[PDB]
């Protein structure tokens, strides 16, 4: 029965050890979308500066 | 062994778990650098349209 | 001696050299989150600073 | 008797373990790859940041220019 008992003790551990790794992947998943929407954000922030920069130099030229 | 493999796997689950105290706070920057950056964005286009206008006036 | 004591021991090992891995992993996790938690903070820090910049110049525009 | 009940239950225990270690192996390399990626879409993030501050450089020269 002791090393039936032992074994058992092990497998805990390695239950515990695989759900933190099937928990840290999916909260890295969830994480990942929100940087999708960050980096969207920030691109589109780019391209309206990007604008208001050739926009303001347009100006300059057409006064000038 | 069975003891020095339940070692392992202890030593394992403890830095796994710094590493996951570590990814809660990326959450909790990420979800502020969102907000952040929306706010920034925000900014960036009401400035795009103003200097546009200016633009077209010359 | 016995297939039944043969593929309890080979599976011991087997899972204890994944082990080895997995921990190799962990620390690389480890390693990676935190360098990004310090580069999100100066993103941030950029983030305001850039957004009080634009606000600034578009009183100008305004 | 008693003792083959509890032998086949450990032997069990053990694919069990075999199966938790290796789908944690898949878990742990498409974590790394994800960490790789998303940390390469900061790295584009960051990169922004710094464009639009060199570019309002620009912006506040031209408005300067303006007389604004």
């Amino acid at each position: 029965e002791t090393r039936h008992s032992e074994i058992i003790k092990l497998e805990n551990s390695i239950r515990e050890l695989h759900d933190m790794f099937m928990d840290m992947a999916m909260l890295v998943e969830s994480q990942g979308e929100m940087i999708d929407r960050i980096e969207y954000n920030v691109e589109h922030a780019v391209d309206y500066v990007e604008r208001a920069v050739s926009d303001t130099k347009k100006a300059v030229k057409y006064q000038s | 062994g069975i003891e020095g493999v339940k070692g392992a796997a202890s030593g394992v689950v403890g830095e796994l778990a710094r590493a996951r105290l570590a990814l809660d706070e990326r959450g909790q920057k990420l979800s502020d650098l969102e907000e952040r950056t929306a706010a920034m964005m925000s900014s960036a286009d009401s400035f795009s349209k103003h200097a546009h206008e200016m633009m077209l006036k010359y | 001696m016995a297939s039944r004591e043969n593929e309890m021991d080979e599976n011991l090992e087997q899972v204890s050299g994944i082990i080895g891995n997995l921990r190799h992993m962990a620390l690389d996790m480890g390693n990676e989150i935190d360098t990004q938690n310090r580069q999100i903070d100066r993103i941030m820090e950029k983030a305001d600073s850039n957004k009080t910049r634009i606000d600034e110049a578009n009183q100008r525009a305004t | 008797r008693r003792a083959d009940q509890l032998a086949d239950e450990s032997l069990e225990s053990t694919r069990r373990m075999l199966q938790l270690v290796e789908e944690s192996k898949d878990a742990g390399i498409r974590t790394l790859v994800m960490l790789d990626e998303q940390g390469e879409q900061l790295d584009r993030v960051e990169e922004g940041m710094n464009h639009i501050n060199q570019d309002m450089k620009e912006a506040e020269k031209n408005l300067k220019d303006l007389g604004k």
